[PDB]
């Protein structure tokens, strides 16, 4: 498929964030590429507005998931990409527990040969010492799946799926995601079945940037659809496998 | 050349783990999981006088001590499962043999995979066909099994499609355990 076509190879990645969360303002510059052969992600972000006023994992969510490995047996599943180069809009609202809420609107495009995240940002109700604002998150990410059902209301999905944010005291902080994904340019998009995406992120820094950044590194793979004899004999083997480690 | 190595021209390969079960079960005396070095001269003294080949028993030490020095991977003094089917020439999984999505596909391949591991021609899978069946299966999802786990094995694999009970695993049990019609 031609939106499928797209991602053979490896694809340059620009993402430019405008934020807004009690009052501060600040903007997010990104560059890296894609590779949707293997999932894989690797992206710079810079903060150009000096100090960010929330923690960077916070925004790991908000900084594209058309780069996602789809096994081949589930390419009719893969939504983001039946929608390019036209592009789809991704709507969040994320419901920090106790805290404040990031409501997210975003254009996820192609622009010639470079795939492009424009993202607008309203950060409201947040606790000026919660542990956004006041900085008291690990700089780390924790691996998840993320949910996804369709929605033939509004032709597009919806998704759902929880983060959790460790704390220096051992502590958690939790993050709801609730997002919905409809396409900029009309057309036929391809709706799934519900299935879920396996993402681990890790972050880093790069030695040499003074500006406050984010290097990411990230890995995410489509699973949870549904054969041959073989198979069923696996996992009944898995079954057996997992009944015998529980009475060890 | 050299005496011994007439073993691996007595040696024909295996094409079955039903059989390679048989022999391990029978020369794992103890059942300790593993072959020691007594247990695996009873095997050469049995294998070389059905082909009435005549050895001194002390030769017999000799070439037991040969081939534990030479298959024993990490020199315990104790052969594994593995350290045994190098030794009958075992040959490949035989599940990997199979797309087959069909209803009346999947028949046709259970009935061959059955055929394969009921040896007696009972319709029903019961000791060494079970631990064959279990060793083929269990090597699609993990590295290797012990030869201590298989008594465990056996046990789970009974629970999970065992459905009347009777300890022996009929041809429709298997079949709807794996979820065919
Ligand atoms: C245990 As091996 C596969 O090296 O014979
Ligand atoms: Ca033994
Ligand atoms: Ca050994
Ligand atoms: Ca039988
Ligand atoms: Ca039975």
């Amino acid at each position: 498929s031609k939106g499928e076509e797209l991602f053979t190879g490896v694809v340059p990645i620009l993402v430019e964030l405008d934020g807004d969360v009690n009052g501060h303002k600040f903007s997010v510059s990104g560059e890296g590429e894609g590779d949707a052969t293997y999932g894989k992600l690797t992206l710079k972000f810079i903060c150009t507005t000096g100090k960010l006023p929330v923690p960077w994992p916070t925004l790991v969510t908000t900084l594209v998931q058309c780069f996602s490995r789809y096994p081949d047996h589930m390419k009719r599943h893969d939504f983001f990409k039946s929608a390019m180069p036209e592009g789809y809009v991704q709507e969040r609202t994320i419901f920090f527990k106790d805290d404040g809420n990031y409501k997210t609107r975003a254009e996820v495009k192609f622009e010639g040969d470079t795939l492009v995240n424009r993202i607008e940002l309203k950060g409201i109700d947040f606790k000026e010492d919660g542990n956004i604002l006041g900085h008291k998150l690990e700089y780390n990410y924790n691996s998840h799946n993320v949910y996804i059902m369709a929605d033939k209301q509004k032709n597009g999905i919806k998704v759902n799926f929880k983060t959790r944010h460790n704390i220096e005291d051992g502590s958690v902080q939790l993050a709801d995601h609730y997002q919905q994904n409809t396409p900029i340019g009309d057309g036929p998009v391809l709706l799934p079945d519900n299935h879920y995406l396996s993402t681990q992120s890790a972050l880093s820094k790069d030695p040499n940037e003074k500006r406050d950044h984010m290097v990411l590194l990230e890995f995410v793979t489509a699973a949870g659809t549904m054969q041959n004899l073989r198979e069923e004999i696996k996992q009944l083997g898995r079954e057996v496998r997992a009944q015998l480690k529980a009475i060890e | 050349d050299e005496n011994f190595l007439l073993f691996f021209r007595l040696e024909t390969p295996l094409d079955n783990s039903v059989e390679f079960m048989q022999i391990w079960r029978k020369y794992d005396a103890d059942s300790s999981g593993f072959i020691s070095a007594a247990e695996l001269c009873n095997f050469l003294r049995d294998l070389f006088l059905h082909h009435k080949k005549n050895i001194s028993e002390a030769e017999l030490e000799e070439y037991t001590s040969t081939m534990m020095k030479i298959f024993d991977k990490n020199k315990d003094g104790r052969l594994d499962l593995n350290d045994l089917a190098r030794i009958l020439a075992l040959q490949e999984n035989f599940l990997l043999q199979f797309d087959a999505s069909s209803t009346e596909e999947r028949k046709r391949d259970f009935e061959k995979i059955f055929a394969h591991y009921d040896v007696s021609k009972t319709g029903a899978l019961e000791g060494p066909e079970v631990d064959g069946f279990v060793k083929d299966m269990m090597e699609l999802v993990q590295p290797s099994i012990s030869g201590v786990d298989l008594d465990k094995f056996r046990e789970i694999l009974l629970r999970h499609c065992d459905v009347n009970k009777d300890g022996k695993i009929q041809k429709s049990e298997l079949a709807l355990c794996l979820g065919l019609k």
